[PDB]
């Protein structure tokens, strides 16, 4: 019942660029979701030790959280916006796989996703 | 905030 190592947020070997779209994902998408009232269950990796969740990582093998994504975006870890969008989708999907549909945390992730989906529809040239 | 949002 240890935690795995968090996901990579930094690799100096990967190449790096700034796009319109990556800047929108940090400053519009991430910022909006980050400041949401329901954001806090997702701002860090699920710590199964401190939270007593011994099944979490027997069930979730591709973990993701908005803290990781935030760091990835600050570190130019992403080259394509789609890599970033996929991490958000993995984070939502994980919440739907682990929690039962009717748990509070699923309703919370659904509100974030709706906001998330509204926001990426506004992603630029 | 005890079980970081999860239902026991």
């Amino acid at each position: 019942s240890m935690n795995p190592p968090p996901p990579e947020t930094s690799n100096p070997n990967k190449p790096k660029r700034q796009t319109n779209q990556l800047q929108y994902l940090l400053r519009v998408v991430l910022k909006t979701l980050w400041k949401h009232q329901f954001a806090w269950p997702f701002q860090q990796p699920v710590d199964a030790v401190k939270l007593n969740l011994p099944d979490y990582y027997k069930i979730i093998k591709t973990p993701m959280d908005m803290g990781t994504i935030k760091k990835r975006l600050e570190n130019n870890y992403y080259w394509n916006a789609q890599e970033c969008i996929q991490d958000f989708n993995t984070m939502f999907t994980n919440c739907y796989i682990y929690n039962k549909p009717g748990d509070d945390i699923v309703l919370m992730a659904e509100a974030l996703e709706k906001l998330f989906l509204q926001k990426i529809n506004e992603l630029p040239t | 905030k005890s079980t970081g949002g999860k239902a026991p």
